[PDB]
């Protein structure tokens, strides 16, 4: 019922300014003290921004001076704007509402928070994926049972995102950390576990999604 | 700024064990403390407030206590979807800090890995590469060691491996080995192989394809 939808990830050079949004369903804004919560690469968490029902906003001397959180209820928007970008700055921003305080201004604790939006920070150029088959055959089966998937190789930045029928295939998927390649760039596979005697009748579609380059592919994977 | 710990970093427990994690602040906080639970690719989840309260929809088997410096979170009874990453967070001095999070890892039996090896797609070969994928599905414990064999000859320099996370359901790991050569290096060899060593095989499994088979 309730959650917050974020924008999608993006790559930014340094020094960059970059506007993040965030959207709230089944409750609005103006009733609730919203922030922004961050997360880098393999880091714990790190909150960077609030703001109260009244308007007013808070900032952390870490990001104050660069970061501005700002609301338009009418709209159903909450936005934070960041400027001088840097390596730094490469984290995961949730978006993430305050929670009820027992006394009687944010309580500073957070019972919502939104997907998170990737953000990552480099002078490289972004790269869409290229998406092969891993088709299932008789070196992928076992007990009545069969393997498949798809590569993903040679995209960058993170994070692709995989899934499978547009969702309605979630049981036995496996989706591996992306590894980097000598070139810089990264590489990923998802394989799911299948019925073998079902081949012939089911149809198997791996969805591949890289929000920073704007590419989208959807592979057939049949058996060879 | 207040400074939060938690000790240890890193916890392998049992199913149905109860476990204690603890945490620390540079200050004295009150009851200003609460906890939070995150697994790989998602987002944080709110587990107890104010150092006791209770969260709705949040199983009972959560709970925690502490005033003034030291915390402890406790779950009566570690179940499989258990395994992540808590952190612990202060709210009374500004601004809000985090802990850096204790992962819990559950210790489940010993299952050897599924091994299944991938031939290259005829559209990977058009483009001048070659990947082979070996695939090892549900194994415990993470250790587990690949080695690619082409006609026999033992491969190095050229591969990449990657793990997942614990799985949530089953409490095993799946690892992924990607042999990379160009397409003329490909067409240069016919036997292709992946050898798997694991604690829960009492002997080495070998799956091979021919290259045109």
């Amino acid at each position: 019922q309730v959650q917050l939808v974020q924008s999608g990830g993006a790559l930014v050079q340094p020094g960059a300014s970059l506007r993040l949004s965030c959207a709230a369903s089944e409750f609005s804004f103006s009733t609730h003290d919203m922030h922004w919560v961050r997360q880098a690469p393999g880091k714990g968490l790190e909150w960077v921004s609030g703001i109260n029902i009244h308007g007013g906003t808070y900032y952390p001397d870490s990001v104050k001076g660069r970061f501005t959180i700002s609301r338009d209820s009418a709209k159903n928007s909450l936005y934070l704007q960041m400027s001088s970008l840097r390596d730094g700055d490469t984290a995961v921003y949730f978006c993430a509402r305050g929670g009820k305080p027992i006394y009687y201004y944010p309580s500073w604790y957070f019972d919502l928070w939104g997907p998170g939006t990737p953000i990552t920070i480099s002078s490289a150029s972004t790269k869409g994926p290229s998406v092969f088959p891993l088709a299932p055959s008789s070196k992928s089966t076992s007990g009545g049972t069969a393997a498949l998937g798809c590569l993903v190789k040679d995209y960058f930045p993170e994070p692709v995102t995989v899934s499978w029928n547009s969702g309605a295939l979630t049981s036995g998927v496996h989706t591996f950390p992306a590894v980097l390649q000598s070139s810089g760039l990264y590489s990923l596979s998802s394989v799911v576990t299948v019925p073998s005697s079902s081949l012939g009748t089911q149809t198997y579609i791996c969805n591949v999604n890289h929000k920073p380059s704007n590419t989208k592919v959807d592979k057939r994977v049949e058996p060879k | 700024d207040v400074v939060m710990t938690q000790s240890p970093g890193f916890r392998s427990v049992t199913l149905k064990e109860k476990v204690s994690i603890t945490c620390q602040a540079s200050q004295t906080i009150g009851t200003n403390l609460h906890w939070y639970q995150q697994k790989p690719g998602q987002s944080p989840k709110l587990l107890i407030k104010y150092s006791s309260q209770s969260i709705s929809g949040v199983p009972s088997r959560f709970s925690g206590s502490g005033s003034g410096t030291d915390f402890t979170l406790t779950i009566n009874s570690l179940e499989a979807d258990d395994a992540a990453t808590y952190y612990c967070q202060q709210t009374n001095s500004f601004p809000c800090t985090f802990g850096p999070g204790t992962k819990v890892e559950i210790k489940r039996t010993v299952a050897a890995p599924s091994v299944f090896i991938f031939p290259p797609s005829d559209e990977q070969l058009k483009s001048g590469t070659a990947s082979v994928v070996c695939l090892l599905n549900n194994f415990y414990p993470r250790e587990a060691k690949v080695q690619w064999k082409v006609d026999n000859a033992l491969q190095s320099g050229n591969s990449q491996e990657s793990v997942t996370e614990q799985d949530s359901k089953d409490s095993t790991y799946s690892l992924s080995s990607t042999l990379t050569l160009s397409k003329a290096d490909y067409e240069k060899h016919k036997v292709y192989a992946c050898e798997v060593t694991h604690q829960g095989l009492s002997s080495p499994v070998t799956k091979s394809f021919n290259r045109g088979e």
